DNA sequence: TTTATGTACTCGT
DNA sequence: ACGAGTACATA
DNA sequence: TAGTGTCTGCT
DNA sequence: GCAGACACTA
């Protein structure tokens, strides 16, 4: 594939240089795949959970694991929603994502794993996304990975358990993938600048994409491919970073709050809250690096940082806690303003 | 065995002078029973109050002694449609019956209230073409289901609560017709009971009659208990937090009261509260409202009706 | 073997159930009678219901009468008040199933059927109100078990017309016999007390111990050395943070510097490691240690529950631990 | 099946007189007088969940009627359909219709009747009505909310009391006579505060503690074996908690909570409720510590009821307590 | 027959001098009946003055019991036509149908765009979604509530005639209480008359009383009601109790919440607390929607507890409007959540349409 | 939008 | 008569 | 052609 | 509340 991300992606433990520990502790398992409880990788995004996920499985299942195809099924629910959640298949393993509306993931998870539970011998199931279940597909998996304990054997790829129950963590083994330090990414990004054709004129600038990234490799990644693309394939140190529009109008947003508390400009930050909500952005992220940047002020005082994550943390279990989005996002930014003025 | 008649058709009335109640609504009938060209109307209102056998009454007084050939009772106990009700109402129309020359064909349907839209828009119809031959009437619990032109079409004459007087003045009938023994204490114990109902005032009458005799206001609280709201609205605008506990678990947890009928009518009480500041109330039932989700996920504590009302308490004695 | 040890080791009879033995006593003399009342089993998750209903099972009928005596429906499959007032009605009003002379000479075979309801907390409350008088009606036929690890949202009538066992967490003390046992049959290696950190890392929970020992076995025959299992390999395998970056948190902590709190916050969410063992392990050092105030406690108490409570309800590791940390540094 | 002995204490006892029902004594005579005498309006029997209602009504139809009732009174529950269709077929049918057994006339059990819909209760307001003279209606309900105020009106409530110590007394003694089985005074007692009136709670911990013991023959059970068959904290053991979660320091205390759940295996929820219910006598001088008590175990409570960490919530309601009581001064 | 005929029917209008009100809606209609045969002659090209030329057919709304079908009948037969109705120039049959809304819509309005006779319709509502299909195939003809006067006159010939006692004074508050419903003035006329032969002001606030004519507020209606400084005052709760507020919350339930949230920014509050600004105001009420949000979650769910449903106004339509409450700055804003969920929905089906197809 | 349970309705066989 | 597809209310 | 006064649609 | 339209008089 054309895109930087995907291209230098390991296809077996060999190949992964993103840790060592994590490495041997896969491999360990993989020595003996016959006793292979069930697997669930937690840690921050970019980590190459699902990637080593799937070098585990060609560890495990041998090669071709990576020849995927796709294939469409029809779902049926209360009244004649039809729901057509596609399921990306392969040979030995099956690779499906419940990617639902959030409301119907029950039937999708509970009809595909009792189609595939007709028969080296034993089928893996990796689903992605797992922390925002409904908490009901949990509670289907809860017996489904119970009873077919001998034919298929399921693996969470999740970021957090917080959501998950407490069943579901009982029943599967708990490791972790985490993120890198500065220097290996800087090692792995001059790696893959010594792979193709870009003349650095300061190394920094790997170690400042870096910083930047605050612990992704896809998100350093596409800021290398940008950045090779923007400046010619002439890295410089005098280039500045590229941020996301999303941060960008977030910056802007907490510029403004800080600098007029009044309810107008609450009027524009709600229909900046509207647009961004409207780009398809989750909310929780976008409260949780809304707080970020209100903590990362200087003329902010030590009460009211304290104040501010407080209503985070109180509008964050609001958040979780309901469905529409815009009303937790709105209230706290409201007392975010009651709080500085 | 045969049981003798129930105290509700022993003494059903038969005619429109036995209804107590409102006079207005009630000379009224009388008097467009004398006349005879009955305009069509719509009764609503809480029940048991009269809503049923007051338009049985004037299709008696309408209708003399052939009021089996031109009256058709209609009610959603037998079955309630579209098609099916709009064609039995059109083949009963279409029938051509020898009226006095003052009088009409009443058709009553009972609890007409949960009907649907279309059965009542081709009731309208119905009314519109055989306005000249028949004339209907509705009996329902909430008006407010019923369409908005039904009601412009009609002689709304909506009842309301029976006061004190016409629930002793039946009663009293009541007990000089059956030969029952009372006592003043007991009269005004089955008022309380009766929430301004007549059947429930005569249900706890007989109850009480058939089980300890002599009707006093002790063996009207053996046989029934004193209303719930009454008892929460106490509760809920007590001084102190201990009196308002002892009284949650001595009135409704030692009586076997469930908790969410508990927080249901806190909720009701709240929300029909009087002598309360506003914000006051709506930050209660705010509250009284979480106790009802957390009752709600399987959470029936003690100590959650506990915590409700200490919260109560907290935001009464403003921090 | 070809299958996990989580199903591997399952107690298959009455007797391999350990720390429960006082719903197992009352089950081991109901075999040899046959008032079966009506079961529930409430506990923390991993306390051995589900095997204590299937060890009952195996026991009362045998391997082939259980199959056309037992139903069993979960949340794998519809649970709704239509499949609730038709497929276990259906079932209850059937007759029994005839005894076989070799099951009859063997087993006790009492004459009724089971329907087990594992997850039972799951089914709404009009489907629990629905099924209420199928057991009455139908107690002379059979005979219904609940399982549910929230007793509470099982609503009051359902409760009151099901026996409630409690299925007790498994910790050190009580589940140590059974991890031992496990050990020296999959010839494991345990150096002091490596079984009894293991059972204190899980909240009672047998099957994440056994887990966890099964996971630092792993290690032990890929290293392939032959050397004893240290406490170290099993903390780290767990996922708990080491003691000396709790101390450093702590120390940070006591600074009272938002701004190097909220730096060393994001180096550590860059880590990854799990909010809840961090709430934990600073639970486990503030109420342990000494020089704390009471006062500073009972507050750092509270604040520890509501960072877990939140934690519980989804919401984001990093927000709650970072104003858990501004908390307890303004106490 | 195979004899009636093959059947659990909750079922294997049921009554089938109205003299085998004790507790709700003065519902019982007045229904009695309503029968022996001929003037039984509709009923409606509301009480908490086993409390004897349904158990009533068969006695009660039973007095009435001969043995063969099954075309003279219909039973229907929410374990069948009980739609609109079913009020405007069956029940429609059944009271519409002069009885074929006998010239008398008939009784609709109407179980569990808070589960149907508005429009189901709607309907069956005018079918009561309408057909009052040779039916009689029993309203079973759990919950009073659910029921439309009309049926209320229509038939006589009546308020099942939870049955009292003595009607838990009586029938202890009745199941030990007819078991052949002997109890101590403390595991009676314990009974009492277990069964929170229930007949089926008391009934199925007196048969675990018969299956309990090694012989059930010539065995006294205690109260040792209902705490640690029920997995009940014992008194003396809460009071324990309480008291050193109220004197000792946060080691003190978390240690002895900690060893108290490790030791019995006792649960933290039932150790809360057990706090707090010997906490109502405890007197409070500060009206506030009260309030702060209260929402704190709530929290903890619901909380429990969400799941979590055990250690945590324990130390939270430590927490809770302390901090509460230093409201006091 | 006679003698024994309803007052709404024997005294009927027999002519256009005859009905009372919204008579410039009279004149339009009887001039597009009257050049509708030139309309025909014309092609439909171009229409009049009044721009009802082009329009094929014709249509009245407005609260019911006001004279749109007596009026189209008065119309037709002045005129000279022959009256048909076809609902579930003399010798020209006419089309007179009512209750368009009480429905085959889209065959209607087909019909409706092609017809070669006159055709009125008869309705009550005109914004209604099923109603979208006539939105630009019938003329606009509007009836509304009408003036006190020709009604008033009406009434004094008809008490006349009937000989009972009235004031002249009543007409308002006869006009006002049924919301201008004639029909019902009539029935009220009949029925008081039945027993009170004295229909006064003394006795009109008890009549009001008892023949209030309630309707549900349209979602805009509410969203003002709802927003108003008086109702939330000592003096002015007492008339509008809060059961009546969560009355109103009822009638659109669906929609009130929705509404409450989009504009209690733009308005000022007039019940502020000594120190409380209005952005102070806003926080407090923004909270109470984040409270209302988790029992909206719990209500729409798969357990499905609607016995929650009056909990979901106090928390999000009732508190959230009762501390901002007062006059308005601007104007009552339609929620636009609804247009960025579809606007949302369309672009999370984007999101995984291409990514699917690129999956692989 | 929501999301099962229930009721309703008419079309079709 | 009964079953299936569609829509509405759920205070 | 332009002031009052009131009813109505903002989806 | 914000217009927009329909009268009455002028
Ligand atoms: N005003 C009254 N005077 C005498 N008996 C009355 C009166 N109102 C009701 N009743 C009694 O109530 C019973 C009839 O109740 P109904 O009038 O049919 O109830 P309802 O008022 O129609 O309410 P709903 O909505 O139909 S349940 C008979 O036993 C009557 O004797
Ligand atoms: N008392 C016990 N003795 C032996 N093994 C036990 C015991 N309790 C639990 N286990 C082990 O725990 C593992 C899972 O047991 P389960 O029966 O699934 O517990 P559980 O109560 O069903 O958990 P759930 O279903 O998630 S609530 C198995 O490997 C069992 O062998
Ligand atoms: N006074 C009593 N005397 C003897 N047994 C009683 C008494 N009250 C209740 N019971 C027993 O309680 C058991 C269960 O109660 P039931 O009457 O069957 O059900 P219920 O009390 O009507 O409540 P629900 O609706 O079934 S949850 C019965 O089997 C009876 O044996
Ligand atoms: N302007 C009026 N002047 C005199 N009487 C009227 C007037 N408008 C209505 N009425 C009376 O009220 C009755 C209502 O008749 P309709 O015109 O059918 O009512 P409507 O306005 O069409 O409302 P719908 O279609 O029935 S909901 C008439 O038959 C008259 O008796
Ligand atoms: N050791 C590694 N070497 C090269 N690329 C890596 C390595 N680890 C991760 N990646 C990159 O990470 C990308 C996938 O990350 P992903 O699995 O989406 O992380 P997460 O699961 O945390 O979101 C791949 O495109 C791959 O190129
Ligand atoms: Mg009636
Ligand atoms: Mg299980
Ligand atoms: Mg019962
Ligand atoms: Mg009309």
């Amino acid at each position: 594939m054309s895109l930087w991300v995907d291209k230098y992606r390991p296809k077996s433990l060999n190949a992964l240089s993103h840790n060592e520990e994590l490495t041997n502790f896969l491999k360990s398992l993989s020595d003996q795949p016959r006793d292979l409880p069930h697997l669930l990788l937690y840690g921050p995004n970019g980590t190459g959970k699902k990637t080593r996920c799937m070098a585990l499985l060609e560890s495990i299942f041998g090669p071709g694991v990576y020849r995927l195809k796709i294939d469409v099924r029809q779902f049926v629910t209360a009244s004649n929603r039809k729901l057509e959640l596609n399921v990306v298949s392969s040979p030995y393993h099956l690779e499906i994502t419940p990617s639902d509306m959030g409301n119907n993931d029950r039937i999708v998870i509970q009809e595909l794993l009792k189609e595939v539970a007709q028969m080296h011998r034993y089928k893996c199931v990796i689903i992605n996304e797992a922390n925002s279940l409904t908490k009901d597909a949990q509670a289907a998996l809860r017996r489904t990975m119970e009873k077919y304990s001998k034919n298929i054997r399921l693996i969470m790829v999740c970021d957090s358990m917080s959501p998950i129950i407490a069943p579901i963590k009982s029943r599967c083994l708990l490791i972790r993938c985490p993120a890198p330090s500065d220097s290996e990414i800087s090692t792995i990004l001059s790696d893959v600048v010594t792979n193709e054709r870009i003349q650095l004129e300061t190394k920094d600038i790997l170690k400042r994409i870096a910083q930047a990234s605050n612990g992704n490799l896809r998100v350093s990644l596409l800021m290398l491919e940008s950045m090779a693309l923007n400046n010619e394939l002439a890295l410089k140190s005098s280039s500045p970073i590229i941020k996301p529009d999303w941060i960008i109008v977030i910056h802007k947003l907490t510029r403004k709050i800080v600098k007029e508390r009044s309810v107008n400009s609450l009027i524009e930050c709600r229909a900046v809250l509207y647009d961004l909500l409207a780009h398809c952005i989750p909310a929780n992220i976008i409260l949780k690096e809304l707080t970020f940047s209100l903590l990362d002020v200087e003329t902010l005082n030590t009460t009211n940082k304290s104040s501010i994550i407080e209503y985070s943390s109180v509008f964050d279990e609001r958040l979780s806690l309901g469905n529409k989005a815009i009303f937790h996002l709105e209230g706290f930014i409201a007392k975010v303003m009651c709080c500085l003025d | 065995l045969s049981l003798q008649l129930p105290w509700v058709e022993k003494y059903r009335p038969q005619v429109l002078s036995d209804i107590v109640g409102n006079k207005e609504t009630i000379d009224r009938l009388q008097q467009i029973a004398k006349d005879g060209n009955m305009p069509h109307m719509i009764i609503s209102g809480m029940p048991g109050i009269g809503k049923t056998t007051s338009v049985h009454c004037l299709a008696h007084e309408l209708l003399g002694r052939s009021y089996a050939d031109g009256v058709l009772e209609l009610n959603a106990s037998d079955d309630r449609g579209i098609d099916v009700v709009r064609n039995q109402i059109k083949h009963f129309a279409q029938k051509k019956l020898h009226l006095p020359p003052g009088k009409h064909k009443i058709v009553i349907l009972d609890e007409a209230d949960s009907m649907t839209a279309g059965a009542q828009q081709a009731l309208r119809r119905t009314m519109e073409l055989y306005s000249n031959s028949t004339r209907f009437a509705f009996a329902c619990n909430q008006s407010n289901k019923i369409i908005e032109p039904l009601q412009s079409r009609c002689a709304i004459l909506r009842y309301s609560k029976l006061s004190d007087e016409d629930v002793l003045k039946r009663l009293l009938q009541i007990i000089k017709l059956e030969d029952v023994k009372y006592t003043n204490d007991g009269l005004e114990a089955i008022i309380f009971t009766a929430e301004g109902d007549m059947r429930q005032a005569i249900n706890n009458l007989q109850s009480t009659v058939a089980g300890h005799g002599l009707v006093n206001a002790d063996n009207v609280f053996k046989i029934v208990d004193s209303p719930h709201p009454l008892i929460v609205k106490k509760m809920l605008l007590a001084s102190n937090l201990e009196d308002s506990i002892q009284i949650l678990r001595t009135d409704l947890w030692k009586k076997g009261y469930s908790s969410i009928d508990i927080v249901t009518t806190s909720f009701r009480v709240t929300k029909n509260l009087a002598q309360v500041k506003e914000s006051v109330r709506l930050e209660m039932i705010k509250e009284i409202g979480l106790t009802h989700m957390r009752i709600l996920e399987g959470v029936g504590t003690y100590l959650q009706l506990a915590s409700m009302l200490a919260k109560i308490h907290k935001l009464n004695n403003k921090a | 073997a070809q299958q996990p040890w989580v199903e591997k080791y399952r107690p298959k009879n009455l007797d391999e159930v350990t720390a429960q033995d006082h719903a197992v006593t009352v089950l081991k003399k109901t075999l040899k009678s046959a008032n079966l009342p009506h079961m529930l089993f409430y506990g923390p998750p991993g306390t051995g219901k589900t095997s204590t209903i299937l060890a009952l099972t195996k026991e009362l009928y045998g391997p082939d009468l259980m199959k056309s005596r037992i139903l069993e429906l979960n949340a794998s499959d519809e649970r709704g008040i239509s499949i609730v007032r038709e497929k276990v009605k259906n079932f209850a009003r059937l007759t029994v199933s005839k005894p076989s002379k070799h099951d009859l000479e063997n087993y006790p075979c009492p004459p009724y059927k089971i329907i087990i309801l594992d997850e039972a907390d799951s089914m709404t409350a009009d489907a629990q109100s629905a099924l209420r008088r199928t057991m009455e009606t139908y107690s002379g036929v059979t005979r219904f078990c609940l399982i549910c690890n929230y007793v509470t949202r099982i609503i009051d009538p359902l409760a009151s017309r099901c026996s409630k066992f409690r299925f007790k967490a498994l910790d050190a003390s009580n589940a140590i016999d059974r991890l031992r046992f496990i050990s020296e049959q999959e010839n494991v290696k345990c150096d002091d007390g490596v079984l009894e950190r293991i059972l204190d890392i899980s909240a009672g929970d047998l099957r994440r111990g056994i887990t966890l020992l099964q996971s630092a076995s792993k290690g032990a025959q890929y290293l392939g050395d032959g050397k004893n299992i240290t406490s170290t390999q099993v903390e780290e395998l767990a996922g708990v943070v080491p003691h000396d970056i709790l101390i450093e948190i702590v120390e940070k902590v006591k600074s009272g510097d938002f701004d190097e709190i909220k730096k060393y916050v994001n180096t550590f969410m860059k880590s990854g490691w799990s909010a809840a063992s961090v709430v934990n392990q600073l639970h486990e050092y503030y109420i342990t240690n000494d020089n704390f105030d009471t006062n500073f406690k009972n507050q750092i108490s509270w604040l520890l529950f509501t960072t877990d409570s939140r934690l519980n309800n989804g919401t984001n590791e990093h927000i709650q631990l970072l104003n858990l940390l501004v908390k307890i540094s303004q106490l | 099946k195979r004899s009636k002995e093959n059947l659990p204490w909750v079922e294997k006892y049921r009554p089938e007189t109205l003299d085998e029902v004790y507790g709700q004594n003065e519902v019982i005579t007045t229904v009695r007088k309503f029968v022996d005498e001929g003037k039984l309006p509709h009923l409606l029997f509301y009480g908490p969940p086993g409390t004897g209602k349904t158990s009533t009504i068969v006695a009660l139809a039973r007095e009435i009627y001969g043995k063969n009732y099954s075309n003279m009174v219909l039973e229907l529950n929410a374990s069948d359909d009980r739609g609109i269709d079913v009020v405007r077929n069956q029940i429609k049918d059944f009271a519409s219709t002069r009885q074929i057994f006998s010239k008398g006339f008939k009784l609709i059990i109407l179980d569990e009747a808070d589960a149907m819909t508005n429009a189901a209760q709607n309907a069956l307001r005018r079918v009561i009505e309408r057909y009052t003279k040779n039916t009689r209606f029993c309203v079973l309900a759990n919950y009073a909310h659910k029921l439309t105020p009309a049926l209320l009106s229509r038939c006589t409530r009546f308020r099942f009391q939870p049955l009292p110590q003595e009607a838990i007394e009586r029938r202890i003694a009745n199941v030990l006579v007819h078991e052949k089985l002997k109890l101590s005074p403390n595991a009676e007692k314990a009974l009492i505060e277990l069964s929170n009136g229930d007949m089926r709670r008391v009934l199925n911990v007196l048969q675990s503690c018969k299956a309990t013991l090694d012989n059930p023959d010539e065995d006294e059970i205690s109260d040792d074996v209902i705490y640690e068959c029920c997995g009940a904290p014992r008194p003396s053991d809460l009071k324990a908690v309480l008291k050193s979660i109220l004197e000792d320091d946060w080691g003190t205390a978390h240690y002895t909570l900690n060893k108290v759940r490790s030791a019995k295996g006792l649960a933290l929820i039932d150790l809360i409720e057990g706090i707090v219910k010997i906490l109502e006598d405890y007197e409070l001088q500060n009206e506030e510590t009260r309030v702060h008590l209260l929402t704190k175990l709530a929290d903890i409570e619901y909380s429990i009821s969400k799941g979590g960490n055990d250690q945590i919530q324990g130390s939270a309601v430590i927490g809770a307590i302390k901090a509460s009581f230093e409201n006091e001064t | 027959r006679e003698e024994d005929k309803l007052w709404t029917v024997k005294y009927a209008p027999t002519n256009l001098q005859q009905v009372c009100g919204n008579k410039g809606s009279v004149m339009k209609l009887k001039n597009w009946l009257a050049n509708w045969e030139n309309s025909k002659k014309n092609s439909f090209k171009h229409a009049g003055k009044d721009g009802s030329g082009v329009f094929r057919a014709a249509m009245l709304y407005g609260p019911p019991g006001i004279g749109k079908t007596t009026a189209a009948h008065l119309v037709a037969q002045e005129l000279g036509y022959d009256i048909l109705e076809q609902n579930a120039n003399g010798k020209h049959f006419v089309i007179i149908m009512d209750e368009v809304d009480g429905m085959g819509v889209g065959q209607l309005a087909q019909f409706c765009r092609k017809t070669s006779t006159p055709l009125i319709l008869i309705c009550n509502e005109r914004n209604l979604p099923k109603m979208r299909p006539f939105d630009r195939v019938c003329l606009d003809i509007q009836f509304r509530r009408p003036d006190a006067n020709s009604i008033k006159s009406r009434l004094m010939t008809i008490a006349i005639r009937e000989k009972f006692k009235l004031d002249p004074n009543v007409i308002d508050r006869l006009i006002q209480t049924t919301r201008g419903d004639i029909r019902q003035v009539i029935n009220l006329l009949s029925t008081i008359s039945t027993t009170t032969k004295t229909i006064n002001h003394e006795n009109i606030n008890e009549i009001s009383k008892a023949w209030e004519k309630n309707i549900a507020l349209k979602p805009f209606d509410i969203a003002h009601k709802m927003l108003d400084g008086q109702i939330y005052s000592d003096i002015g709760s007492r008339n509008f109790t809060l059961n009546d507020k969560i009355a109103l919350y009822f009638d659109d339930f669906d929609f009130t919440p929705l509404m409450i949230q989009e504009n209690y920014l733009s308005t000022r509050p007039s019940v502020l607390k000594p120190g409380q600004s209005h952005l102070e105001a806003v926080a407090e009420a923004a909270n109470c929607i984040s409270l209302g949000d988790i029992v909206e979650k719990k209500i729409r769910s798969s357990e499905q507890l609607w016995s929650l449903l009056p909990l979901h106004a106090v928390l999000s339509s009732v508190y959230p409007a009762s501390k901002v409450a007062g006059h308005m700055a601007g104007r009552i804003n339609f929620t636009a959540w609804l247009g960025q969920n579809s606007k949302s929905a369309k672009y999370y089906r984007l999101l995984q349409e291409i990514h699917y197809h690129t999956r692989l």
